[PDB]
RNA sequence: GCCGCUAUUAUUGGGCCUAAAGCGUCCGUAGCCGGGCCCGUAAGUCCCUGGCGAAAUCCCACGGCUCAACCGUGGGGCUUGCU
RNA sequence: GCCAGUGGCGAAGGCGCCCGGCUGGAACGGGUCCGACGGUGAGGGACGAAGGCCAGGGGAGCGAACCGGAUUAGAUACCCGGGUAGUCCUGGCUGUAAAGGAUGCGGGCUAGGUGUCGGGCGAGCUUCGAGCUCGCCCGGUGCCGAAGGGAAGCCGUUAAGCCCG
């Protein structure tokens, strides 16, 4: 059945991106999605993002301004110190310093550079670029 | 507000048919109890006056307006001893603008089908070329590969002589080729085929 | 260098050899609307930045 | 944005009066029971398949 | 399960290519060399270099900052850079 | 080039602007829907691709149709030509004969130019200078799955001939390569690094990593 | 039995009912003379 | 939402509006619409029936929105609320009626399936409701202890 | 003979209409996967630090046998880790 | 039987004269209740076409085996005439099939068009009919189809697409 919003969320970007649509709707929000939209407005991949309220778990509006080949989720969240986002890119993005990888820590939500800056791991549980 | 609204509605513009597209329902006014829709003669209003700036703005010996379909053979042919812009009434001869070993080779800037479903082959080798395409589109055609729409009945004799009339009309006045509309001479009788 | 044209619907930056179109604003003019091939083919609405003319 | 965001009711209440007392009662438009009215015990709608038949409501209001 | 001494040069995973037989027929009469051996061994030398370079391009601090120092004034009392090189070099 | 220009006649509009002097540069001719029906165009912008180096045939198959009185044997002739900058082109050519095949396929693969990003976006080489691809990138044909990825300076091409052939022609010294399917079959995979190629442009990027990766849209 | 659908069709081959039939028999005389005789 | 044996996808179903307050048009107070639930629960009616009828007759929508508290919560607190839970209940009474029919029908085989099915339901909820205290650990599902439960 | 070739064992990273391959269909036990918010715990997880994980072997520099291999000095790593 | 259909119900197998009784499940409508109770399922269980077997009945037509007539070089067959088991009922066993959508089940996303079944809504018409027509929603069942996918055939919101198991 449902499993992993997240995930969802995130394919239904990518397919969007894929034919062209500017805003696609995020129907059982989450915190943890509210998170890795703001990660992904300050590395600039989506525009503007609004929690919708209904009396369910709310819905997301994500305006899109076409800056995202593939967003996905790494289901397995990963253990990852903070000396192996080298491994870590190199399976899940193209280039050195290309999209973000989106890791949990205890310190936030964050991107795997800002854990590197903070010397800091954590989980990982998206990839955008 | 040009053409008031009987010579459209007389013409059958807001005519459309039985069946519809989801592209076409933004312009898509109504149904009636007989299961035909109809269209919005504002919209069909606005999109003209568009066009018309569109290809005054254009050079006039490189528009092609083609027109498989009879009823609107004659008031393309019309529209061209008018403007000077490549009409093809007949069959659209495959390789036209593809095949330079063709007689009549044409590289035109700007198409104006008439109907996108009859007109295919003049579509897909503009597409091939990276030209606009203006096109009459009626509620049950596809927007694909159009990148200016006019909605229109596009299987009337009369509404096809009108439409063409106005583009012409529209043209000319945004080229300054003629002064105030009034000032157009030719008439709808003349774009119309009378059988 | 030169620069690389971008759809007005899409923003994603057309290729080579692309069906892609190109065509100033009606209603508008001062503006080039690009227009992708999949925009194209998939009847995306795009909009003049200048003005707001929406077109197909 | 339509029709699927926020899915909201087709269905309303809506105030009538029986012809027999004259109370004003509200009552919902897609009943699963018979409603009664609460004083004279007459039938105020009928229930269907969907939307309900409705008698005596000839003064009515719809919230 | 010891030690066993290797190899200090690698041969070519094919050995019948032609580009690399003419480029190393011509590099082997412009030196003078006896051995396709000896210019592998060579090779294999620059490669080594090549490889620490990449590791320390893709590497952090602390340690392999020391061994950036080491290759680039190895590679300096060697003659094969200036003073004011870099792994890019 | 002045010296296949005297000879030409356009018989295009595109050629008869760079005949006319305008579209002076292959960067005008492509991103723009335009039509290309003459190599003589793409030999006048871009001469080097005139030059038996910078030519290459990749593949000739003799194929066979079989009639009443037997067997009639077509050649196809598959052919890269290039500016080892940025710019490479594919054609295949069908003939009765190997030369008129070899002909026709580079004349095609003259129309099929296309223009590609060159970078550097390995995480061992970060030099910002265009000798591999900035970004890895994929592509396919029938079964052939290529991908290909930035590798370090003075790496070479790590991928089979065909991919050395074209990469080579397209300006790219440096990069490797994961495939799946029947690279044996030669089209395909010519066709899948083509694309992939093709690719490159295809992805999209943010503002500074122009500058970090070094991305070179045709000549450097 | 485990049955493939490759040895149903006929290209190069008998037909799989009577395949089967005669491996059934076999095993019926192989048991036959196994257990009693 | 034949899902669970059926796997059609149906969404039938009701569709609340969002509602962070009661509606202005609602005439009873939660006090009132307490004592309507306490006498219809005496009249017989289950918690569904219950609030199947103050929307339909009384105009109440959302007892919950009301009041602050469910229909179930209300019956346990004037002491009203039934001992096992209430789908469990309609569940073992189906299941009870379809014995009776099987035993005077044998080969009804697919009202037998209905019956298999019908004791999955029951087993899943009473797992679900001996983890959460609605009945006691020890409880559990037999036909005949259920025959003397309804009866 | 082993590894590679082999994404022909596929975690990375394979396939199952027609090529090998979806149990005849359903039900359900263990197992695995599990909606949203709040509070807590801090078991996994992450950081920092103490003690250990022999030497040789591996990488690097520097020195001694003509250089090298070899040897030594030092830095790092390795040991599945455990605490 | 005709009506009877790319029709319907069912987990599949499968289910067609009418009437009555018992009974299962689904869709729709639902500001009803419960409140994550869910998915998948090793092992395990239930159902499971025809045929076959045990026992007991019945036995019209058809009819393996068999028996005859032809055919043919031959004809252990195809054709013809008969005919046993069997086909039907009762209770059990068997538990196999091109048991096939040759496509495991669940969930989210990615243009639609056109039919048709069921329910609902809104309009119009009506012989005022559980009627007809149009449109919309939900759910089924089909055809077509851009993009997309694929070795291709073909699939294509009833995916053989992307994602989560
Ligand atoms: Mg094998
Ligand atoms: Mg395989
Ligand atoms: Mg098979
Ligand atoms: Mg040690
Ligand atoms: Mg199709
Ligand atoms: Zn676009
Ligand atoms: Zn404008
Ligand atoms: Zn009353």
């Amino acid at each position: 059945t449902l499993l992993d919003p997240l995930a969802n969320a995130l394919s239904h970007i990518t397919n969007s991106e894929r034919v062209g649509k500017k805003e696609v709707y995020l129907k059982p929000a989450s915190k943890l999605m509210g998170e890795v939209l703001r990660v992904m407005q300050e590395n600039g991949y989506i525009g503007e993002f609004e929690f919708i309220d209904d009396g369910r778990a709310g819905i997301y509006r994500v305006q899109l301004i076409g800056k995202i080949n593939k967003a996905g989720a790494i289901k397995p969240r990963f253990p990852v110190k903070a000396r192996e986002y080298e491994a870590w890119e190199k399976r899940f993005l193209p280039a050195f310093e290309f999209g973000i990888l989106i890791v949990s820590t205890s310190q936030g939500v964050m991107t795997h550079k800002e854990a590197i800056e903070k010397g800091i791991g954590g989980r990982l549980i998206a990839y955008v670029y | 507000y040009l053409v008031p609204l009987d010579q459209y509605l007389a013409a059958g513009v807001h005519i459309g048919t039985q069946q519809k597209t989801q592209d076409m329902k933004k312009f898509i006014y109504r149904v009636r109890q007989d299961g035909l829709y109809v269209l919005d003669v504002r919209k069909t209003d606005e999109r003209l006056r568009t066009a018309g700036k569109f290809l005054a703005k254009f050079d006039p010996t490189s528009i092609l307006a083609v027109s498989v379909r009879l009823y609107g053979q004659k008031p393309v042919k019309k529209f061209g001893e008018v403007t000077g812009a490549r009409a093809i009434p007949g069959r659209f001869l495959p390789g036209t603008m593809t095949n330079p070993q063709v007689k009549n080779f044409i590289e035109p800037d700007v198409l104006i089908v008439t109907d996108p479903r009859a007109d295919h082959q003049a579509m897909k080798e503009a597409i091939e070329i990276g030209i606009p395409i203006v096109a009459l589109v009626d509620t049950e055609n596809f927007l694909s590969y159009v990148d200016l729409a006019i909605p229109t009945n596009n299987k009337g004799r009369k509404a096809l002589a009108l439409i063409y009339w106005i583009l012409a009309r529209e043209i000319l006045y945004n080229r300054k080729e003629i002064e105030s509309r009034e000032d157009f001479k030719v008439p709808v009788e003349e774009f119309e085929m009378r059988i | 260098k030169f620069e690389v044209p971008v759809c007005t619907s899409c923003g994603k930056e057309i290729t080579p050899r692309e069906h892609a179109t190109h065509f100033v604003c009606p209603n508008c003019g001062e503006a080039i609307i690009w227009r992708c091939e999949s925009c194209r083919v998939l009847s995306v609405p795009y909009k003049c930045p200048k003005c707001g003319w929406e077109g197909p | 944005l339509p029709k699927n965001l926020i899915p909201m009711p087709k269905s309303r209440f809506l105030r009538v009066k029986c012809i027999d007392c004259g109370n004003e009662q509200i009552v919902f438009s897609n009943p699963s029971t018979t409603v009664r009215c609460l004083v004279c015990g007459a039938t105020l709608v009928e229930p269907t398949g969907g939307k309900g038949i409705l008698k005596a409501k000839v003064l009515e209001v719809l919230e | 399960d010891p030690k066993r001494q290797r190899k200090k040069y690698e041969t070519p995973s094919h050995p019948w290519i032609k580009e690399r037989l003419d480029r190393e027929r011509v590099i082997m009469r412009k030196y003078a060399l006896k051995n396709k051996k000896e210019l592998w061994r060579h090779e294999t030398q620059l490669k080594e270099f090549r490889r620490r370079a990449r590791r320390l391009l893709a590497a952090r601090g602390k340690q392999a900052e020391v061994e950036r120092v080491q290759l680039l004034q190895r590679l300096n009392r060697l003659g094969l850079l200036p003073a004011d090189a870099v792994l890019d070099d | 080039s002045q010296r296949v220009l005297e000879e030409w006649e356009p018989r295009t509009k595109l050629g008869q602007l760079v005949k006319a002097g305008q579209i002076t540069d292959i960067h005008e001719i492509f991103r723009k829907g335009y039509q290309i029906k003459e190599p003589e165009i793409v030999d006048v912008l871009l001469p080097e691709v005139n030059m038996r180096e910078n030519q290459e045939v990749l593949d000739i198959a003799l194929t066979v149709r079989m009639t009443d009185s037997g067997r009639r044997i077509r050649f196809r002739v598959l052919a890269a030509v290039g500016n080892r900058d940025g710019y490479v082109g594919l054609g295949i050519g069908h003939g009765r004969e190997v030369g008129i095949a070899i002909r026709k396929a580079i004349n095609y693969a003259k129309m099929n130019i296309i223009e590609i990003k060159r970078g550097c976006g390995s995480w061992e080489c970060r030099c910002r200078r265009p000798h591999s691809i900035p970004f890895a990138v994929e592509g396919k044909e029938g079964s052939v799955r290529v991908k290909l990825m930035p590798g370090p300076r003075g790496l070479g091409l790590v991928i089979g001939d065909v991919g050395k052939k074209i990469l080579s022609l397209a300006g790219v010294q440096d990069v490797w390569s994961q495939s799946l399917g029947e690279t044996r079959t030669t089209v395909n995979f010519a066709k899948a690094v083509f694309n992939a190629l093709y690719n490159t442009n295809r992805v999209a990027i943010q503002p500074g990593m122009e500058e970090k990766y070094g991305i070179v849209v045709g000549r450097e | 039995m485990k049955r493939r659908p490759r040895k149903w069709k006929k290209k190069g081959r008998m037909r799989w009912k009577w395949i089967k039939k005669r491996i059934r028999r076999l095993k019926k005389q192989r048991r036959k003379e196994r257990g009693l005789i | 939402m034949a899902r669970m044996h059926a796997r059609k996808r149906g969404k039938s179903g009701s569709k609340r509006p969002p509602r962070t307050a009661p509606p202005t048009w609602v005439e009873y107070t939660a006090e009132e619409v307490e004592g309507l639930v306490v006498k219809l629960r005496k009249e017989g009616y289950s918690a569904a029936m219950i609030g199947t009828i103050l929307r339909d007759q009384y105009g109440i929508p959302s007892v919950k929105l009301i009041t602050g508290k469910k229909i179930t919560k209300i019956l346990e607190e004037n002491g009203l609320a039934p001992q096992i839970p209430e789908d469990l209940m309609a569940l073992i009474r189906k299941a009870v009626n379809l014995r009776k029919h099987l035993e005077m029908h044998p080969k009804d085989r697919h009202s037998m399936r209905g019956l298999q099915l019908t004791e999955s339901k029951i087993r899943r909820l009473v797992k679900y409701y001996r983890r959460t205290g609605k009945l006691p650990a020890k409880w559990r599902y037999d036909p005949e202890q259920a025959k003397l439960l309804v009866r």
